[PDB]
């Protein structure tokens, strides 16, 4: 039982730093997409232009 | 992209107005030589001077 109680603390531990991990990739990500998106803008601008 | 539309527009207009204001002052310059332009054609299709 002391085991799962511990187990369990690291579980919650570990879950919570791939949380983070997860999170910032996703934010990485997310930018990168923004940019990809905003340079397509500029680019069908330039065609209309 | 609406934006780059709408400005566009605005000097697709802008550039209709100067191009119609542009065109009626050079119809006063091809006017001043429509009538030599007639006489010339008519010389040519007779074979002799006007």
């Amino acid at each position: 039982l002391a085991d799962a109680d511990a187990m369990h603390a690291k579980a919650l531990a570990d879950a919570k730093a791939e949380s983070e991990k997860v999170t910032e990739e996703a934010k990485q990500d997310s930018e990168r997409i923004a940019a990809q998106l905003s340079e397509q803008a500029g680019s069908e601008a330039e065609r209309i232009k | 992209r609406a934006q780059a539309s709408g400005e566009v527009a605005q000097t697709l207009t802008q550039a209709d107005q100067q191009l119609s204001a542009q065109g009626d002052q050079v119809r006063s310059g091809l006017e001043s030589s429509v009538d030599g332009l007639s006489a010339k054609l008519a010389s040519r299709i007779l074979g002799v001077d006007v």
